[PDB]
RNA sequence: UCAUCUAGACAGCCGGACGGUGGCCAUGGAAGUCGGAAUCCGCUAAGGAGUGUGUAACAACUCACCGGCCGAAUGAACUAG
RNA sequence: GGGCGUGUGGCGUAGUCGAGCGCGCUCCCUUGCAUGGGAGAGGUCUCCGGUUCGAUUCCGGACUCGUCCGCCA
């Protein structure tokens, strides 16, 4: 829910046709005093091709950064990394099957 | 930003119409065939291509 | 103010226009956003004057003006001198120039105390501009160029010269005119200040393309704030 | 012309044709140009694209420094010396053909023009008009 | 016709400096009216005028302006247009636009202002506290030309009358400090003017013109409310403990010393007050920017900054007096400084420089931060002797020289040493020998008969008929 | 050549379009609708272990089926003048 | 214009889908009519896509080079 709440802030800000620069800055000044928002998001963002990165804690210190597609849904964009995990399985298996005669 | 029924009512016009394929001709969205002689009547026809 | 303004796509606005302290001149042939610059700088307390000199839109170039006076080529014609003499104050005085080089903008660079001139003028037309205009005249040339009109841009408070300038030759011009000048360029780097913008006590209008440094040299040097 | 025309220009006869030599004005060092076009100019068979003056044209520096030798550039009309008619009905002339350096824009490669320019000329171009000595 | 929601700034819950339910800002990023609230516009006319405005170029800039200003000028018709919604996205975009570079843009938006006032008059009251502030930073401003005309409208606004206008410093004073500090501390330069279309110099010049104007702000806040330090200081320690202030007090380069002048009346204000002494440390601070300032000054810049010197002195001879010469104290180098800076200052001697160096002088006796026979007796030597180089070739050296006269006598008198007036005396006869026209300069001849003895003199006239 | 048809057909409106059951495997999930197989009953006037839209999975909407109005022929595929 | 083939280290050159040698010179050792020896560096296998598990290797396209044939009375 927080993903969507900072998709939601994002989009808001690009419908109102603003300069991408310009909201850098804003979500800068907003880190600085504070807003979680804010302070959720990684700077370099990846507007051209519709992509934020968000930083997630790993334990419920350390933080993982983490892209977001905002035409997608949350739970959309973490059936993409699903899918490049479950994509990622069948490459090893045809490793597996490869081995013995590759190494024959 | 027009406004949504707005650009519903525009888009009535502009661009829910369908696309001969020999002739370009534009043509009511649930056409079966182009209404121009010089393509024959043909039922080649597409949607108009959309945006977004 | 260093105003942004251009004529119709013109970037040079000391070519089309002559500002002084008690008059504006500008071009007849111009647009609402030029004519408005002006208009809403100068304010009612100045006269603008729409004008023509010797059939051309150029008038700046082609005069040299002065609080107390005002030189026109010899080619300008009497309905223009007429209008001139009716639309200006009782005070300047209009007096045409019998003189070959007949480009008094490019000819003349003065203000209202000192002035300098091309080298090679004319004894009588110095001797007329000393009694027209009432200011005491150098025949000196900024660095080897001799159109000192074009290549300088002087107010009473300080003066902006060509970027290519000798520093010794900056001392001397300094001294022989009594203000401060600056080597500057204006309109992102053309070489003819004179041309590119006009400047007197309390305004400077200057082309779109003058940069932010530029413009801050142009109004540190003519204290304009 | 063309692209940084200040206006328009009326017509004035064509004294400048295709092969001509002119005298180089400015201070550029170099010492003529040869017109091998003129900007704007329409399409007859067998006519020669003839330049005026304020014209730009297309020019080959066959005679001065060697870096501005070899090369095709942009060179602005000041001195016609074919007599032509204003609209007040002169008829002039000066006794040389006549012009400067530029680039396409129109701004001058040198920095002074020796002799006389001619008014449509200067005019037509502002830069041309900053660094002439005498407009007539 | 306008989309999108402002959903990070409801997040900050910050209301800026508006007191009406909308954050106001300086800064460009933020602050920007809300999109629906301009949907909620009266006309579609002013709807186009706000976009205007939005946009960078400064042309539709001022097109759009004076649209606006033309509309309130028919009040009676568009009375219905200007509404409370209206006046809400006015104060948003009012603040950015008294920041523009452009001048005419900021002298119309003060004009719209003041006339929107006139016009609605005791129905603006709601939004009266965060214009007020605004206002009055444009009446307060560095630039003659937009103060001027901005306070004489103001006053015009109130009916003429001078107690409503020190009313308003009165009322609003918590505003206006209020205002005062977002720009010293919450603002950065950066934040004021975006990068990509501006340098690194230039933004930093804007933000330094801006807080200058702060600066100015604020003295003229302390002299209206003498309780303003009392009730407000613990954001006024907050004001002084940024470094933003200090660091306006640079000559070492920058156009305006105008500014750096402004600085040094604060300084001299907080002292006065009392409040400097109340932060020791603020005070060292300033007292240490001050001791960079010398090194700042320089023969190279010695004609630029020459008007601000006499000043600088005569606030050291202040500042030294408190805690015994504590000022020069706070620095081993104090003296280091002073000896490079009077070498620098004697080179070129501004009119009533000198009487403000005899001031310090009278300071620095008492603590004895200089020895006066080794170094200011000589040194003063030095400029008298670089003034009678400089006999009175241009204007006003004259004046300087005479002068300096003056305080080298008072200079004298002090020393009460034998070879201190046996120089002078030969000083004084070298100044005569050297020139110039004593009935030109016929006021400081009078001055000069103490001098050489008017007995003296009778004698000195019978050796002069005795020279060849 | 197949089908439907005064025991009410095809267009057009309007209503329902349900339970066993989130049927069995498989998936981090997939409940009619990512796929693999099966594809059966009840209640019925009638409703597929689903025609699409559809969500992470749901939810939701629509279908092909049955009903009121209409009262009489109509739908699909193909052939050749 | 068309056809056919070609492309490897600084240079030349070997390649069956699983980049070596020689020459230039880097260093060291070792010598009159100046050698030899030993460890070195050196490639996006012309480039771009697909196949494979991995292409110098297979395929398709592009670039480049080299050959061959081509206008009239
Ligand atoms: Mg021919
Ligand atoms: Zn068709």
């Amino acid at each position: 829910p927080l993903i969507e709440e900072v998709k939601l802030a994002v989009q808001g800000l690009i419908d109102q046709q603003m300069d991408w620069n310009t909201i850098e800055k804003l979500i800068k000044s907003e880190q600085k005093k504070g807003n979680r928002i804010a302070q959720l998001l990684n700077l370099p963002l990846n507007l051209k091709q519709n992509k934020i990165s968000v930083k997630l804690d790993l334990s419920s210190n350390e933080k993982i950064n983490v892209t977001i597609d905002l035409g997608l849904s949350a739970y959309a964009n973490a059936t993409e990394y699903f899918n490049i995990k479950k994509t990622s399985a069948q490459k090893q298996k045809k490793v597996e099957k490869n081995v013995g005669k590759a190494m024959k | 930003i027009i406004e949504p029924s707005l650009k519903a009512l525009a888009s009535k016009y502009n661009c829910d119409k369908s696309v001969c394929r020999k002739c370009y001709a534009r043509l009511p969205p649930r056409a079966t065939n182009c209404r121009k002689r010089k393509c024959g009547h043909t039922n080649q026809l597409r949607p108009k291509k959309k945006l977004k | 103010m260093a105003t942004r303004t251009q004529f119709e796509n013109s970037n040079e606005i000391g070519v089309f226009s002559k500002l002084t302290n008690t008059y504006c001149l500008v071009a007849v042939g111009g647009s609402e956003n030029f004519y408005s610059a002006f208009e809403a700088e100068l304010g009612d307390a100045i006269p603008i004057v729409h004008t023509t000199i010797a059939g051309t839109r150029i008038i700046g170039r082609m005069t040299a003006g002065n609080r107390r006076g005002l030189l026109v080529p010899t080619q300008t014609t009497d309905q223009e001198l007429q209008h001139l003499r009716n639309s200006l104050p009782d005070s300047v005085k209009i007096q045409r120039v019998e003189e070959r080089l007949s480009a008094l903008g490019n000819v003349i660079c003065c203000n209202d105390y000192v002035a300098l001139v091309h080298p090679d003028i004319d004894r009588e037309t110095e001797e007329l501009i000393s009694d027209v205009l009432g200011v005491e005249v150098f025949r000196q040339t900024i660095s080897g160029n001799i159109l000192v009109g074009s290549y300088c841009s002087l107010s009473n408070q300080g003066g902006l010269v060509h970027p290519q300038t000798s520093v010794q030759d900056q001392e001397e011009l300094s001294s022989l005119l009594q203000v401060p000048l600056v080597a500057g360029t204006v309109n992102r780097g053309s070489s003819v200040v004179g041309a590119g913008m006009v400047v007197n006590d309390y305004l400077a209008v200057t082309g779109l393309d003058t940069t932010a440094p530029e413009l801050s040299v142009i109004e540190s040097i003519f204290r304009l704030q | 012309s063309g692209n940084g025309a200040q206006g328009t220009k009326f017509r004035i006869s064509l004294g400048l044709p295709v092969g001509a030599i002119m005298n180089c004005a400015d201070n550029s060092g170099a010492r003529n140009l040869y017109i091998i076009a003129v900007k704007g100019s329409g399409s007859r068979l067998n006519r020669l694209p003839a330049a005026s003056l304020g014209d730009m044209v297309m020019a080959t520096v066959k005679k001065g420094k060697p870096e501005l030798r070899k090369k095709v550039m942009p060179a602005i009309v000041v001195r016609q010396a074919k007599s032509w008619r204003r609209r007040d009905g002169v008829f002039l002339y000066f006794e040389d053909n006549a012009g400067v350096i530029a680039n396409p824009k129109g701004e001058m490669k040198g920095s002074a023009i020796t002799g006389p320019v001619g008014k449509e000329c200067a005019d037509l171009w502002p830069r041309v008009a900053s660094n002439s000595g005498v407009v007539v | 016709s306008f989309g999108g929601i402002n959903t990070f700034q409801q997040y900050n819950t910050d209301l800026g400096l508006g007191h009406n339910g909308v954050r106001i800002s300086l800064n460009y990023f933020d602050g920007l009216p809300d999109p629906s609230l301009l949907n909620s516009l009266y006309s579609n006319e002013l709807k186009l005028i706000f976009k205007s405005l939005l946009k960078r170029d400064e042309t539709t800039k001022e097109k759009a302006l004076m649209d606006l200003s033309n509309l309130i000028s028919d009040f009676n018709q568009n009375e219905y247009f200007f509404n409370d919604i209206f006046l809400l996205c006015w104060s948003q975009i009012y603040a950015k636009l008294i920041i523009s570079d452009y001048k005419v843009i900021r002298l119309q938006s003060h004009q719209i202002t003041i006339m929107l006032v006139k016009s609605l008059r005791k129905k603006i009251s709601k939004f009266l506290k965060d214009f007020i502030p605004l206002i009055l930073l444009g009446t307060c401003e560095l630039d003659y030309s937009v103060s001027k005309p901005s306070l004489n409208e103001l006053t015009e606004c109130f009916n003429k009358d001078p107690a409503k206008i020190n009313a308003l410093w009165a009322v609003f004073q918590e505003q206006l400090l209020n205002l005062v500090k977002e720009i010293v501390v919450n603002e950065n330069e950066d934040t004021i003017s975006d990068e990509r279309y501006s340098s690194k110099e230039e933004s930093e010049f804007r933000y330094h013109r801006v807080i200058a104007s702060a600066v100015l702000l604020l003295i003229k806040l302390f002299v209206h409310n003498k309780d303003v330090s009392e009730r407000n200081s613990s954001s006024l320690k907050v004001i002084l403990s940024d470094e933003s202030i200090w660091k306006l007090l640079n000559l070492k380069n920058g156009q305006n010393t105008n500014a750096y002048e402004t600085v040094l009346r604060l300084i001299d204000v907080l002292y006065t007050r009392g409040y400097m002494p109340s932060h020791k440390n603020i005070m060292k601070l300033a007292v240490k920017k001050l001791l960079k300032s010398l090194t700042h000054i320089t023969s190279k810049n010695i004609l630029k900054v020459c008007p601000v010197l006499p000043s600088i002195l005569n606030l050291l001879a202040t500042l030294d007096d408190y805690e015994d010469g504590t000022i020069w104290s706070y620095d081993k180098s104090s003296k280091e400084k002073v000896l490079k800076f009077l070498s620098v200052s004697r080179t070129s001697p501004s009119p009533g420089f000198f009487n403000a160096v005899f001031a310090l002088y009278s300071s620095t006796k008492r603590h004895s931060f200089l020895d006066y026979y080794l170094e200011w007796l000589p040194f003063w030597q030095k400029s008298v002797q670089r003034l009678n180089e400089k006999g009175f070739s241009a204007r006003n050296s004259a004046e300087v020289l005479n002068e300096f006269w003056t305080n080298f006598l008072k200079f004298a008198e002090d020393s009460s040493e034998e070879r201190v007036k046996k120089m002078v005396e030969s000083e004084i006869f070298n100044s005569l020998s050297c020139g110039k026209s004593l009935s030109e300069y016929t006021k400081l001849n009078q001055t000069l008969s103490g001098v050489f003895p008017p007995d003296k003199w009778e004698r000195e006239i019978e050796d002069y008929f005795t020279s060849d």
